[PDB]
């Protein structure tokens, strides 16, 4: 079992986040440096996000070990992925969201029944708390519990593009992201994404409470911002480049509106109308648990 | 010329320690470093901390990859067998409302 | 080339060899790297080798194998296919393959 | 060597799927009682004999 | 007509089939509405889990898949011992 | 009086039954073979060439035709080994957890009704088996009582189509229609046709 | 009736105000199967994904139907 | 007609 | 150079159709909506699929 530091597990060497960029490993927030937006004559303005429902979906008598942070991960990043809800293994979170219970979630990212040797594992009751609130991917599909998938984009615009005066006001203008960019910058992006211990993410962020969660707040904040980012463009509506001189810069557009698009392109990764359904939900309670 | 190659030379000059102008393979011919959940091919990691630099990302040839591939428990492919079954009676099937 | 490290009669090739395969940033490995296995069957289902390949063939095969895990369609979806080509409210039954 | 017949031990007899190997490996194994969420629940005398 | 062979024979064949050395699950309580059957793995922290009872599917034996039809000819086309000169040992 | 012989190790030969079980998939069949034979030298039924399936003369009766062919979809013909396999499966253990051999009845002309009464009789006769295939005909109730009893199913189905008991025994209703599957028998749910709760 | 049905919609016929003309109707309403407003929310932004749909802002017996029109001009 | 505890398959869908 | 795999009903299908395609012009072909004016219309978001 790996111990969970004052700070969260994102504090540790070993779960650095960090997109490919310029040749080197650079961190998520200084290739957000990169980004740049021109504002349009659309406002965007943040509802109120619905409290996700109390229920947490039955973990169905499952044998094997569930492989959930490739399955999340592939669910809102993958390039490939389809028909993320057919399957229904979100669903075993919630067999981790018991007091006590025998399963662990590794390092892994695998949802073992039972502790088992040599595999790390999150410490049970940080991942009890993850699994509280993250099981609810597991109704991401169910008629009952679908979150919204218009109005929350508003939020991720918010978080990615805006800036601390419209955050703090709760509007800004639709944005339309530029950066100077490599050749096939957003699928490579995505994938670097697609690789990270994101579960580290959200168990810090569901396990720390007081000062020491805030502070995870800001030093996550621009990773936060890339998933966000991924997502943007997984629903922009279309996404360009721009020759400038001898330089050519991608500009996907809008932030922060989706466009709810299905069919595919080779400039970004793109949503199954199953994928925006999860992908709504994980923003549902990743937002809810993101403002407290 | 030779743009292609990789080694020269491989024979032991018994005066000198190695042949002038002999030439080892890139060390990244030799990485099979990972598969990533992406499904792109990483090079090993140059540091702890440090995620691999993806293989297509970069110029260098490497000649040890790791390839997924399915066992003989899956099968792709194969044509399946389904039991069908007509409705009961042609005037009791219903086309709208849906 | 690796696998001349110690095996190799030519000294300086087989140190340059070692050499690099001593490096933090460089190892190299032959066979099943990782194995997963269904979660109700509990069998292997798709494993990971380290071929002896160039990363470019690696990197399609790759590509391939995961457009077919990812889709997440199975041989029982086909049955939507043939509910659209037979009568309305026909039935389909077996064999849940998954 | 003792004259068993050990065909179809730690195998799958699918009808469809065909026959299928399960790893017979399970070094310490224990016969435990699981929850219906399918992971283990720890040995009671009060109910598991 | 059919009653006598059920309760007051084929019954009793029950009872003490119930008592056989390899009948060794409780297989039904009576109570459709909270029955479960007990449920047991094999397990061990190198990692095997090996369930007694899985899901997977039709098998080979063909054991798994119930045609509930076999009802048919118990109640319609089937002579019993107590049930049909109708003495019989 | 003392026979010279080793003790029937119970604790011992349950565990390699337990081990059996979970890995080898014979073991059903082998221990299933035993009761059928055993019912097969009970003697207890026999098949015979004169089925009864219809009072005369209704068979031959015109108004009947739909009803009558209703019934031969379902009237299998009596086969030993087939009824033997019935009454054993009743009493064996069960391992791979079983599947009904799927209906495909809609439930509009009353002769439907036989399909309910096909899964009442397979209630009584084997309430075991039964138990165990119980979702799966639940499937096929839902269908029927849609039909017959749609203000009924409304309700019905609005308080859930299965429920989990928890502590204190109390029972919790989904709230959600939703199709049963084999896949749950393993799980806390249980369809809910058969809570009895009124 | 929809749970009696198992459908997610049925789609009315409008009718017309006078009863003389007998000319085919402009559109026709849906009702939904959506008794939460997610279901609503899900059914809309589905909605967006197809051609020649329009909603009220609210609906009445305070169900979701949304009306489809034969013609771009009949909208 | 005949008792058959196996599924009856009768088609065969292609890839 | 890439002689195309085919099933007989495909090579029915070929034979059928059944000859030239050259006289298209293909450099950005697009698929789109054309006014029965006979002017080309943009890709509508809400009306083309």
């Amino acid at each position: 079992m790996l111990q969970q530091p004052t700070g969260g597990y994102t504090t540790l060497e070993q779960f650095a986040f960090t997109i490919r960029n310029d040749g080197t490993n650079a961190t998520p927030t200084q290739f957000l440096q990169l980004l740049s937006y021109e504002a349009t004559e659309n406002e965007l303005v943040k509802k109120t996000i619905p409290t996700p429902e109390t229920h947490l979906p039955s973990a169905r008598n499952v044998p094997g070990n569930v492989y959930i942070e490739d399955a999340i991960t592939q669910a809102l990043f993958g390039i490939s992925a389809q028909n993320v809800n057919a399957h229904g293994y979100f669903s075993r979170l919630s067999a981790l969201a018991l007091p006590n219970t025998s399963a662990r979630l590794g390092l892994d990212g695998v949802i073992y029944n039972s502790e088992t040797i040599n595999i790390p594992f999150y410490d049970p009751a940080a991942v009890a708390n993850f699994a509280a609130t993250y099981a609810k991917l597991g109704n991401a599909s169910t008629p009952r519990y679908r979150a919204d998938m218009i109005d929350i984009y508003a939020h991720v615009g918010l978080e990615l593009a805006g800036t601390d005066a419209e955050r703090a006001a709760g509007v800004m203008p639709v944005k339309r992201a530029k950066f100077d960019s490599w050749e096939g910058s957003l699928i490579s992006l995505s994938r670097d994404v697609v690789n990270w211990k994101i579960l580290a993410f959200l168990i810090d962020l569901c396990s720390l409470e007081g000062e020491a969660l805030r502070a995870f707040k800001t030093r996550n904040r621009d990773v936060f911002r890339m998933m966000l980012f991924i997502m943007s463009t997984a629903v922009a509506a279309n996404v360009v480049n721009r020759k400038v001189t001898k330089r050519v810069d991608r500009v996907l557009e809008y932030i922060g509106v989706n466009s709810m698009r299905t069919a595919g392109r080779t400039a970004t990764i793109t949503y199954d109308l199953s994928r925006h359904e999860f992908a709504a939900k994980f923003l549902q309670l990743t937002f809810t648990r993101w403002n407290a | 010329i030779s743009v292609a190659r990789s080694m020269r030379a491989i024979v032991n000059h018994n005066e000198v320690d190695r042949p002038r102008g002999a030439v080892a393979p890139s060390s990244y011919e030799m990485d099979t470093g990972t598969l990533s959940r992406n499904g792109d091919l990483l090079y090993s990691p140059v540091a702890n901390g440090q995620v691999g630099i993806p293989k297509l990302e970069v110029d260098h040839i490497s000649f040890s990859n790791v390839v997924s591939m399915m066992t003989a428990n899956i099968r792709t492919g194969d044509d399946m067998a389904v039991e069908r079954v007509n409705p009961d009676d042609v005037r009791a099937i219903n086309i709208r409302n849906a | 080339p690796a696998l001349l490290r110690d095996f190799t009669q030519v000294n300086w090739l087989n140190r340059d060899i070692t050499n690099m395969l001593q490096q933090a940033g460089t190892k190299y490995g032959l066979g099943l790297t990782e194995t997963r296995l269904d979660y109700v069957r509990l069998v292997k289902t798709i494993v990971g080798h380290a071929l002896n390949i160039d990363h470019f063939a690696a990197s399609v095969l790759n590509i391939n194998l995961r457009a077919l895990m990812e889709a997440n369609v199975t041989a029982d979806d086909r049955i939507k296919a043939l509910q659209a080509h037979s009568m309305i409210s026909t039935q389909f039954h077996g064999p849940n393959q998954g | 060597i003792t004259d068993v017949d050990s065909t179809d031990y730690g195998k799958l007899t699918l009808r469809f799927l065909g026959t299928l190997t399960r790893s017979l490996k399970m070094q310490n194994a224990q016969i435990r009682r699981i929850r219906p969420d399918g992971t283990v629940l720890r040995y009671d005398d009060q109910i598991d004999i | 007509n059919i009653a006598v062979a059920h309760t007051d024979h084929l019954s009793v064949v029950y009872a003490t089939m119930s008592n056989f050395m390899l009948n060794f699950t409780n297989n039904f309580s009576g109570n459709h509405a909270t029955f479960k059957p007990d449920q047991y793995v094999i397990t061990s922290p190198e990692g095997s889990y090996k369930p007694i009872i899985e899901r997977q599917g039709e098998t080979v034996d063909g054991l798994t898949i119930i045609d509930t039809s076999i009802v048919w000819p118990i109640l319609c086309q089937c002579t019993y011992p107590l049930v049909r000169s109708i003495m019989e040992e | 009086a003392l026979r010279p012989e080793l003790a029937f190790d119970h604790d011992h030969i349950i565990r390699c039954l337990m081990l059996a079980a979970a890995n080898y998939p014979r073991l059903e069949g082998i221990i299933v073979q035993i009761n059928t034979g055993y019912v097969a030298s009970a003697n207890v039924i026999r098949p015979v060439s004169e089925k009864r399936y219809f009072p005369e003369n209704l068979e031959q009766n015109q108004s009947a035709a739909r009803l009558v062919s209703a019934v031969k979809a379902r009237a299998s013909e009596a086969d030993i080994s087939s009824i033997h396999l019935a009454i054993a499966r009743e009493v064996s253990p069960m391992f791979n957890v079983h599947e009904l051999k799927k209906i495909a009845e809609s439930f509009e002309d009353p002769s439907s009704i036989v399909v309910v009464l096909e899964f009442i009789l397979f209630a009584l006769f084997f309430p075991t088996e039964f138990n165990r295939i119980k979702g799966d005909i639940q499937n096929v109730l839902l269908l029927f009582f849609s039909r017959w009893y749609p203000v009924e199913y409304g309700i019905f189905v609005q308080r859930g189509a299965t429920y989990t008991i928890n502590a204190a025994g109390e029972f919790e209703f989904s709230g959600r229609n939703e199709k049963w599957d084999q896949a749950l028998y393993l799980s806390e749910h249980f369809p809910a046709l058969f809570s009895d709760v009124p | 009736v929809f749970v009696a049905l198992g459908i997610d919609y049925i789609d009315i016929p409008i009718t017309n105000s006078n009863i003389f003309d007998d000319s085919s109707t402009p559109y026709n309403v849906r009702i939904w199967h959506a008794p939460t407003m997610t279901e609503v929310n899900h059914i809309l932004a589905l909605m967006r994904k197809s051609t020649l749909v329009s909603t009220h802002s609210s609906w009445h017996w305070n169900v979701l139907h949304t009306f489809h029109y034969r013609s771009e001009s009949d909208m | 007609k005949v008792i058959f505890n196996g599924l009856d398959v009768n088609t065969e869908v292609q890839p």
